[PDB]
């Protein structure tokens, strides 16, 4: 005998204020008793259960269940209530790694830790409340009562506190060993290094020679898999990465649930193939929760497929990640509110791409929605590379400068640099910080009736210019936006404006380029199309002279 | 040496906090600083029965070439039994707003050598984080007092009373504030010997340590009383044109928010007519004596103004441009218990966020001189840009909290 360390146990315990799970077994068929019966027998034998007493009054249900075409049988133990009974744990398997992340290596091993598993004890206070009853052929004798000594299948703590077992397992050897990394995904280990297979193989055989000290078995003759592996949805290859393969049906007709695995595919695919886009594929579930619905698909959709066909035309493969070298990130403006981004070291070898979304909202500008885009991307880059990628962006200097200094809100991007690949992000217009001389001067007004829907907008000016329109179906903040698109209307390339609207300028102020009402939109048009705007905005009702005027003069 | 027994407030459980991502050099630091808090059995490792988390990352304090850890406690300590048990709490002192100097030291090393109640530690849980999540996080709890928690200077608070015991005797009208990780020690002595003074103090602090702090030396040079309020302020000319008096009457229709007599319409009435903007208005007699009264008003204090210690100090804060930025302490809207403002922010232009960031905490600072608790912020950015890139910036033990305004405020204009 070789001793063996034993694994250090881990204490747990149930819920406050809870108590152990008490579930009625389920009547079983005599060839099924028979199978569980053997089964235990054997997990008996091998440590892993033990026989208990009439004491223990917690019970969990247990199932035997029939692989197909065939005489054999697997025990199934239904933890479903003992977990909603059991103490929250950490969770470490929250994060996977991306694949971009990774580094290339030279030699990759992977051990089955399987036989490791059940050498982990459970909590012996806590035995107690896993105990479970085989029940006996034709009830005419008490059931057989186990309790499990180690970690049960499909109980809420096991993966958690296995994965924390063979952690602290590990670590010395890692440590000791700092030319190897080692990664643990469920069953599996990942061990990589740059060096030869000679001494690489050596190296396994000194970790299956440590692992062995708490009697753990990892697996000789070699499993008959080889890259590429199938992981987490991935393709992994020595020097390269993709996605596993994507491939967008033929479809007549396409329901809610056809586009959502299409979504699906395709946000999937984007973080590899550049310029997806989902935005109107996306767009047909709004407000829409009825699952079998067929949907008609717009023709605006059927351009955004078949430009992803195109692009899914052929395989695209990510590189890995090497330290040695800088972090590059660029992004392009799709339009609709849709950003695309690749992220990069060498020139056409991406390590992965991307894609960002406009925020619903009211109104928007391409300016808030790169800098958005930036910060993402900037989260993104620290999760899996522990840094922020430089940027490459599709706007000027000189832009970037005109519209922080003069953004009533703090911003901010990393270090970046422009590239011209049009669309470029550009401001559209800037209204002025003073009043002009020799631009006309139009005091804008516009009221509705709450009731009627009835309303006024105008303008009265300092030539005596002069308008009043009558409108129909309106309120007093359409009113006051028809007011200012008036006077843009009528004005000369330079006009000074005047209002009393607070929701005007509040709109104005946050500079939208595009907006959702097609108000501000003819607005924003008009701005476009000047040489200078200064808009000065007075409180409304002070008897402000032309303001008054036309204030009366629209509430008539 | 035995711990004072510490609970969370009834029916609500430990903190259970997403630990954000961390760069590689963070990482690193913490590593080597948590390497060593662990020999020195200032940390333990923890296992998987242990749910709780709080987020931790690592900052440079002003002028320091190194590393330290810092932890946000903001969860936790919401959740953390006010400790009321000796004290109801000091009475907040009003003489240190008062003094010509106050210096804040890091005393915070001092919490390491008082142990942490057993029951409690689990809640103190802490996750260093791996890059791209290729190793487990790393895992510790607190076998003493945290620095950034809110139960560390209560349960210390006897010790450190004994300490600075011999102190106030020999210099009684030295006011001593304790905040967090800081303490405050305000005088009306000139600068050269009251910084001698402060040197003083750190021996006091190190023979009782070994009966070295990493950060104990440094200090950081307020003046309180020179600090600058921003009463309302009205354009005296000559030459008013319309634009000017627009101006004029929508900042004076605002101020009667705050101040109960203003009057607006004898300047108003110089509006009569559809005019240029940039048309000269002689003001008349009326309009004069109506602007005079109106900064006589502006003169004096708003009426109805205090504090109430039940409610929460809100700071809002205007970006100006330039470098210049304006906020305001109140309580309740129209009362304003502080005003300010900063063109000062150090070798930060370029970057907004990181004078946003410098502006939050000499706000925060202020406010704990003042009354002694800090201030929950309106901050004029977007959520994602400031949470992306204020740890980056960010040099104090504490946090507050804080909320964002998207909304573009019309008052900017008035504190402008
Ligand atoms: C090509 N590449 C990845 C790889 O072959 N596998 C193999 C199996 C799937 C997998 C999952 C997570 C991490 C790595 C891998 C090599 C590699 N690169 C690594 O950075 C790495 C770090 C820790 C452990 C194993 C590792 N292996
Ligand atoms: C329009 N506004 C400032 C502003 O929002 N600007 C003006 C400065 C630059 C700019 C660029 C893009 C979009 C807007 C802007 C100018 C203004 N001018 C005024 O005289 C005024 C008087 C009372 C109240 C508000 C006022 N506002």
């Amino acid at each position: 005998m070789v001793p063996i360390s034993p694994i250090e146990t881990v204490p747990v315990k149930l819920k406050p204020g809870m108590d152990g799970p008490k579930v009625k077994q389920w009547p079983l068929t005599e060839e099924k008793i028979k199978a569980l019966v053997e089964i235990c027998t054997e997990m008996e034998k091998e440590g892993k259960i033990s026989k208990i007493g009439p004491e223990n009054p917690y019970n969990t249900p247990v199932f035997a269940i029939k692989k197909k075409d065939s005489t054999k049988w697997r025990k199934l133990v239904d933890f479903r209530e003992l977990n909603k009974r059991t103490q929250d744990f950490w969770e470490v398997q929250l994060g996977i790694p991306h694949p971009a992340g990774l580094k290339k290596k030279k030699s990759v091993t992977v051990l089955d830790v399987g036989d490791a598993y059940f050498s982990v004890p459970l909590d012996e206070d806590f035995r107690k409340y896993t105990a479970f009853t085989i029940p006996s052929i034709n009830n005419e004798t008490p059931g057989i009562r186990y309790q499990y000594n180690v970690l049960p299948q499909g109980w809420k703590g096991s993966p958690a506190i296995f994965q924390s077992s063979m952690t602290k397992i590990l670590e010395p050897f890692a440590a000791q060993n700092p030319d190897i990394v080692i990664y643990q995904y469920m069953d599996d280990l990942y061990v990589g290094s740059d060096l030869e297979i000679g001494q690489h193989r050596t190296k396994i055989e000194e970790l299956r020679q440590h692992l062995l000290r708490w009697g753990l078995t990892t697996p000789d003759k070699k499993h008959q898999k080889e890259p590429p592996f199938l992981w987490m949805g991935y393709e992994l290859h020595p020097d390269k990465w993709t996605v596993q393969p994507i491939v967008l049906p033929e479809k007549d007709s396409w329901t809610v649930n056809d586009i959502q695995k299409l979504v699906g595919k395709l946000n999937w695919a984007s973080q590899i193939y550049p310029g997806i886009k989902v935005r109107q594929l996306s767009k047909l579930l709004r407000g829409t929760k009825a699952l079998t619905e067929v949907i008609p698909l717009t023709e605006e959709a059927e351009l955004e497929l078949a430009e992803n066909r195109e692009i899914l035309k052929e395989p695209v493969h990510g590189v890995y990640y090497d330290p040695s070298k800088d972090l590059i990130a660029e992004i392009q403006k799709q339009g609709q509110g849709q950003w695309t981004y690749q992220i990069y070291q060498e020139p056409f070898k991406n390590l992965k791409t991307g894609k960002y979304a406009r925020m619903r909202g009211a109104h928007t500008n391409d300016v808030k929605q790169l800098t958005e885009a930036v910060q993402k991307i900037t989260t993104e880059s620290i999760v899996i590379w522990g840094k922020t990628p430089k940027f490459k962006l599709p706007i000027q200097k000189e832009t970037w400068e005109t519209w922080w200094t003069e953004y009533w809100q703090a911003t901010w991007i990393p270090e970046w640099e422009f590239v011209n690949t049009p669309p470029l992000v550009k401001l559209w217009y800037q209204l002025e910080k003073e009043p002009i001389v020799g631009a006309e001067t139009f005091y804008v007004d516009g009221a509705a009736n709450r009731e009627t829907k009835l309303g006024k907008a105008g303008y009265v000016t300092n030539k005596g210019r002069q308008k009043v329109v009558p409108l129909t179906n309106t309120t007093n903040q359409k009113t006051e936006l028809q007011a200012i698109y008036l006077a843009l209307q009528d004005s000369g390339l330079e006009v000074n404006i005047v209002t009393d609207s607070q929701y005007a300028l509040g709109i104005i102020q946050a500079q939208p380029d595009k907006s959702e009402s097609e108000l501000v939109n003819q607005i924003i048009e008009q701005l476009i199309k000047k040489e200078k705007v200064y808009l000065a905005w007075v409180p409304a009702h002070k008897g402000i002279g032309g303001n008054e005027q036309v204030d009366k003069l629209v509430s008539a | 040496i035995e711990t004072v027994p510490v609970k969370l407030k009834p029916g609500m459980d430990g903190p259970k906090v997403k630990q954000w991502p961390l760069t590689e050099e963070k990482i690193k630091a913490l590593v080597e600083i948590c390497t060593e808090m662990e020999k020195e059995g200032k940390i333990s490792k923890i296992g998987p029965e242990n749910p709780y988390n709080t987020p931790v990352f690592a900052i440079k304090k002003k002028d320091s070439t190194k590393w330290r850890k810092l932890v946000d406690f903001r969860e936790l300590n919401k959740r953390t039994q006010d400790f009321w048990e000796v004290q109801l709490g000091i009475p907040h002192p009003a003489g240190l707003k008062k003094k010509k100097s106050v210096t804040v030291l890091d005393v915070g090393d001092a919490y390491f050598s008082v142990p942490l109640d057993e029951d409690f530690r689990k809640y103190t849980a802490f996750t260093i984080p791996s890059i791209n999540n290729e190793t487990p996080g790393i895992r510790y709890q607190y076998n003493v007092l945290p620095q950034g928690w809110k139960g560390s200077p209560a349960i210390f608070q006897s010790s450190m009373t004994k300490i600075l015991e011999p102190f106030k005797k020999q210099n009684p009208d030295i006011v001593i504030y304790q905040y967090m990780d800081d303490l405050y020690v305000g005088s009306d002595l000139e600068i050269g010997q009251h910084r001698t003074k402060i040197e003083e103090l750190r021996q006091h602090l190190l023979r009782w340590g070994l009966t070295e702090p990493p950060f104990l030396w440094m200090g950081y040079e307020l003046h309180p009383d020179k600090w600058t309020v921003q009463p309302i302020v009205l354009p005296e000319k000559d030459s008013w044109t319309v634009n000017d008096i627009q101006k004029l009457v929508g900042k004076l229709n605002w101020a009667s928010q705050i101040y109960p007599g203003i009057k607006v319409r004898q300047l108003s009435k110089l509006l009569r007519g559809t005019k240029a903007l940039t048309e000269v208005i002689p003001l008349t007699e009326e309009a004069e004596l109506e602007l005079a009264e109106n900064r006589e008003i502006l003169k004096e204090p708003v009426h109805g103004v205090y504090y109430d210690p039940s409610k929460d100090l809100i700071a809002e804060i205007q970006k100006q441009g330039q470098g210049q930025w304006t906020y305001q302490i109140y309580q309740e809207p129209f009362k304003n218990l502080k005003t300010g403002k900063y063109a000062r922010m150090r070798g930060a232009h370029t970057n907004d966020v990181k004078q946003l960031t410098e502006a939050v905490q000499k706000i925060t600072t202020e406010s704990i001189v003042i009354w002694g608790k800090t201030p929950k912020f309106k901050l004029p950015i977007q959520k994602e840009t400031w949470e992306t890139w204020w740890t980056e910036y960010w040099q104090a033990t504490w946090i507050p909290e804080w909320e964002f305004v998207n909304t573009p405020p019309l008052v900017k204009l008035w504190y402008q």
